[PDB]
């Protein structure tokens, strides 16, 4: 791909000399490297650089007027994936962003899996009913797949979802649409994302991720004094769910767990915060926390259940509160705060 | 009075071709002509052609004029009285700022805050620039860029109401929402590579719109941070960024800002908060800011400065924006 | 060549280029009688024309006494406007020596530079010249400083504009800087009024960090480079050259050393290490000041030195 430019002769011999491949290839390197191997001097490199740049990409100007304004254009500023209930979706104010990693953390039946379930199930509704028109893909990490919870949400999935017409949910095929992985290792999870994911979202069969549990095999495969592998490790795995959900535009969801605090992280004056450290929490766009009060459900009787925002480019942090029961996941109303 | 080939920007075969003839001096290829310098050397005419320009293209400012200068150049105002306060009344123009800080700590509002900030009238102290905006992150969202440009020209609104003048409402006729959003220029980099590539077209960009006076780049840590296992290669890469980065301001009358993450370091069964990147990292910049939490509430630290001393405020962040108290 | 020095003609040139002697060291390294049998020439003229050449281009010694007498009425001290420093440097710095300072970030470089070029600008009245490659030189520290040791707004003014300020961002610029300075000293010899007296270097690691790397060698040449014109500009011209450098720690040895290597490591006739005092009771202005190298006294005494008492 060299050859599209326009340069010198004497400079395309002397790159070609230098089994320089491609603009990424040159644009790797640096001056001084460039200096070393073209043996070139520092202006026609400085215009080899010039040349390089403007074909990766130039000549557009981009201002936020248009980002507000050409809302087609920029589906990623202006769409969001609905949750399937509207005080959640007015918590998150309209939903999960098209890119990005969302994190779900919290403590033990928390709630985290009968989320993932909803939205799996809701991402195929069409476009003015929150959806996206597409599957999803779950990557197990811990346990087996629930099936049978999965078979009674699609079979009360006529009566959660009130405001679809039902003509249009008899359509739907939703088992047919849901694409199931099971990871054992640190290793097999790199693998399956590097390789089995992109070639899903690429055909257009799914436009949803869910990890499920990313902290699974990190907690049992590396110690304290191993930190920099798993760091690496991290980096690797958050740069490729980056890449691909920007790629794609679709939501990446990601289900952590927690430990004890026992506050640098601004988590003073709670129990638990999300594992990982930061290296993880770096990778991060929308931080939530589910959370369950078994000292107050003791009193009430039913389970007390609370939903958070603990950081967010564009939402203050706030929370609401919800249920479990047969239908899924739903939001309590006059509850947010 | 003798100057040296080394120190000319020449191509190494043929500097090294004039030294195996015998040519020592600059001066001494100034009377030569260039097909005679050909025949004797060996090189072709554009050589010698390209190596005559190149060798012939190597003012007096006192600290005066340059103080003057710093005087008519404003500050970016962070609508944060006490941050502005300890940085000597704003942002300065001509130097490179960074911010460091923890995950959700506040460093992309400030950003956001800049951009709206950096085009305020003169009538109300402002610079009356436009701004250039480089997301390496994706975490640029247009609404709340909205929101913060409406509670600014609510306050400026506010502001003239109170003074009752007439200059303020005519510099105010014009300040609107659409002129704002649209005098903000954004790029998208999602790769080191990509980064590097619109830093190098920078300059021509700049050039074309002269009224720029602040570029951000929201995240440098983040390309550098991943896949890139060559160390040595990443310090040379920061390095010219930055080198690049300083020049662009100086030559430019411009204000740049950079984003850094915190990294744990790990010393006698303790862990501390660190900037990222290494220690050389910390000369690249001029003014350091580092903001965390205490308790609840946010600090921000000048770290390093050459003009001021250290210091320590508290804000915090409203439905309006980067604030005070 | 043509017009180099008198006696040689063109045709003289073309006929010794004809038996392979092209440069002024081909001809000197040669034989009187040897070459005179190929193409004959003048048998007594090549040693006057290699006596006058070996007169133009070679360096010629001094008696000691000479010198001595020279540079007893010529070299001066310049006090730095900070007594602890003067103490520890023997009542200032010399003229015609190349004086370093490294530090890690905020060590306090760049405010010793701005003191010394304030103190000799306004104390002795003198020129100075600041090249500036990262930013760091700021009017209104000048300003805050200068206001310090005079009340006379005219006054002040005048040592404004007896400071020079430059930007250079590359290698390159930097080496035409100080060319250009060389050429404009040379130049104005008969001047006295006017003439710069002290250089300061802002960072010379900032300027040489992104050529070294790698299996290559133009950044070591380059900055050797950079190093002999700062020794010609010290020794030569009679001037004092200030630079600063940055730290660095040997990871088979965990000891602080300066960057830029072993060859840079050569360079300078004195260095000055700072530092901070184990973070407690250095909370600001307080640094440790050290004699890293010298060469007229012991290496290893310390001092202790007060930013925020300077302004
Ligand atoms: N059919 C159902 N009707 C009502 N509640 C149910 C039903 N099935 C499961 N639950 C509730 O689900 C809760 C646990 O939710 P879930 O399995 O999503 O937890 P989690 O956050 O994923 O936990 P873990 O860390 O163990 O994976 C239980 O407390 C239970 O009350
Ligand atoms: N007016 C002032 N009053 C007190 N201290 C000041 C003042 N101006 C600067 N300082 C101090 O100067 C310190 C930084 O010193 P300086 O700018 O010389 O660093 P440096 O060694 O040149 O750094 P770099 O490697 O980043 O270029 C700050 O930490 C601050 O405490
Ligand atoms: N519209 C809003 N109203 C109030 N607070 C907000 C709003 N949007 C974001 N915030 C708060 O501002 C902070 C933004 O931090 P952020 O800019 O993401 O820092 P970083 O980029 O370092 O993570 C979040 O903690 C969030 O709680
Ligand atoms: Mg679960
Ligand atoms: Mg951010
Ligand atoms: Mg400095």
């Amino acid at each position: 791909d060299l050859d599209l430019l326009d340069l010198n002769p004497r400079i395309i011999a002397a790159i070609k000399k230098a089994k320089l491949k491609s603009v990424k290839e040159v644009l790797h390197f640096s001056g001084p490297d460039l200096k070393r191997l073209t043996n070139l001097s520092s202006p026609e490199v400085w215009h080899l650089l010039r040349t390089a740049s403007l074909h990766l990409r130039g000549s557009s100007i981009l201002t936020a007027l248009q980002l507000h304004q050409q809302k087609e254009r920029f589906p990623t500023q202006h769409q969001r994936l609905s949750l399937g209930c509207p005080v959640l979706d007015a918590l998150l104010r309209g939903g999960l962003p098209l890119d990005g990693i969302t994190e779900l953390a919290g403590r033990s039946s928390a709630g985290k899996t009968q989320l993932a379930l909803q939205l799996c199930l809701a991402v195929q509704f069409p476009r003015q009913h929150g959806g996206l028109e597409a599957g999803a893909v779950y990557i197990c990490t811990e346990d087996a797949f629930p099936h049978k919870r999965l078979q009674q949400l699609m079979a009360q999935q006529p009566r959660l979802r009130t405001d679809v017409p039902g003509e249009l949910l008899q359509k739907l095929r939703f088992g047919s649409q849901i694409f199931i992985e099971h990871v054992a290792d640190v290793d097999t999870l790199l693998e399956c994302v590097n390789k089995k994911v992109p070639v899903l979202l690429s055909r257009g069969m799914a436009r949803l991720v869910v990890i499920d549990s990313v902290a699974a095999p990190f907690r049992c495969e590396f110690d304290s004094q191993a930190s920099a592998p798993r760091a690496r490790h991290l980096q690797s795995l958050g740069a490729t769910l980056r890449e691909l959900s920007s790629a794609f535009q679709s939501p990446v969801l990601c289900i952590n767990q927690v430990t004890e605090a026992m506050g640098p992280l601004g988590f003073w004056d709670e129990r638990v915060s999300p594992a990982l450290g930061i290296t993880w929490a770096n990778q991060l766009l929308v931080r939530l926390l589910a959370d369950r009060l078994r000292e107050e459900e003791a009193a009430l009787g039913c389970p007390a259940r609370t939903l958070r925002v603990l950081s967010a480019p564009h939402l203050p942090p706030s929370s609401c509160s919800y249920t479990i029961s047969a239908e899924g996941v739903r939001g309590t109303p006059g509850t947010q705060s | 009075m003798q100057r040296d080939l080394v120190s000319f920007p020449l191509s190494p075969a043929v500097r090294v071709k004039l030294v195996s003839a015998g040519f020592q001096t600059a001066e001494e290829l100034l009377e030569v002509k260039p097909s005679e310098l050909s025949k004797e050397v060996g090189i072709s005419k554009a050589e010698a052609l390209e190596t005559l320009q190149i060798i012939r293209r190597e003012k007096k400012c006192t600290a005066l004029e340059l103080l003057e200068q710093e005087h008519t150049q404003g500050f970016i105002i962070t609508f944060c009285s006490a941050l502005d306060d300890i940085l000597g009344g704003g942002v300065p123009l001509m130097k490179t700022t960074e911010i460091c800080g923890a995950p959700g700590v506040g460093k992309t509002q400030l950003c956001m805050q800049l951009a709206v900030d950096v085009q305020i009238p003169e009538c109300f102290g402002g610079v009356a620039g436009e701004a250039v905006f480089i997301d390496t992150e994706g975490s640029f969202m247009v609404d709340r860029v909205v929101d913060l440009a409406t509670a600014c020209i609510q306050h400026l609104q506010l502001i003239a109401e109170k003074h009752k003048g007439e200059e303020h409402r005519k510099a105010l006729e014009d300040f609107t929402l659409d002129n704002i959003l649209s005098h903000i220029y954004y790029f998208r980099c999602r790769d080191y590579t990509e980064l590097l590539a619109q830093v190098y077209l920078l300059p021509d960009f700049l050039s074309e719109h002269s009224k720029v006076r602040l570029v951000i780049v929201d995240g440098i840590a983040f390309p550098f941070r991943h896949d890139l296992d060559d160390l040595s290669l990443r310090t040379r890469l920061l390095n010219g960024l930055a080198q690049q980065m300083i020049s662009l301001a100086n030559n430019h009358r411009l204000a740049v800002i950079l984003t850094n993450q915190m990294t744990t370091k790990i010393d006698r069964n303790q862990a501390l908060l660190v900037p990222a990147l290494g220690e050389s990292w910390g000369h690249a910049a001029t003014i350091r800011l580092i903001f965390h939490w205490d308790r609840k509430q946010r600090l921000a630290t000048l770290y390093k400065s050459p003009s001021q001393k250290e210091c320590t405020v508290l804000f915090q962040i409203k439905p309006q924006g980067f604030r005070d108290t | 060549r043509v017009g180099l020095c008198p006696g040689l003609t063109e045709e003289m040139i073309q006929l010794l280029r004809s038996h392979r002697i092209k440069t002024v060291v081909d001809l000197v390294s040669a034989d009187l009688e040897e070459v005179a049998q190929k193409c004959g020439l003048s048998y007594k003229a090549l040693v006057a024309l290699r006596r006058v050449l070996l007169a133009q281009f070679s360096a010629f010694p001094v008696n000691g006494a000479d010198l001595y007498e020279e540079l007893k009425t010529s070299t001066a001290i310049l006090s730095t406007g900070i007594g602890s420093l003067d103490k520890l440097l023997d009542a200032g710095l010399y003229t015609g020596e190349v004086t370093e300072i490294v530090g890690g970030p905020g060590s306090g470089k760049t405010q010793v530079c701005l003191c010394m070029a304030a103190n000799v600008a306004h104390g002795l009245q003198q020129n100075v010249l600041y090249v500036d490659s990262n930013g760091g030189l700021t009017a209104s520290r000048l300003l805050q400083l200068l206001q310090a040791k005079t009340q006379d707004e005219e006054e002040q003014a005048e040592a404004l504009r007896r400071i020079q300020v430059v930007h250079a961002f590359d290698i390159f610029q930097m080496l035409d800087v100080l060319q250009e300075l060389r050429g404009t000293v040379a130049q104005q010899v008969t001047g006295s009024s006017g003439t710069v007296k002290v250089v300061v270097v802002d960072s010379v690691t900032a300027v040489v960090s992104p050529l070294l790397g790698g299996q290559q060698r133009e950044g070591l040449a380059l900055m050797m480079q950079l190093a002999r014109e700062l020794k010609t500009l010290a020794r030569d011209l009679g001037m004092a050259v200030v630079v600063t450098n940055h730290i660095t720690r040997d990871r088979d040895s965990g000891r602080l050393k300066p960057a830029l290597g072993r060859s840079w490591s050569f360079v300078p006739s004195t260095r000055i290490l700072l530092d901070t005092i184990e973070g407690a009771g250095a909370s600001g202005g307080r640094r440790m000041a050290c004699l890293a190298k010298s060469s007229r006294q012991p290496t290893g005494f310390q001092e202790m030195v007060d930013i925020g008492t300077w302004g």
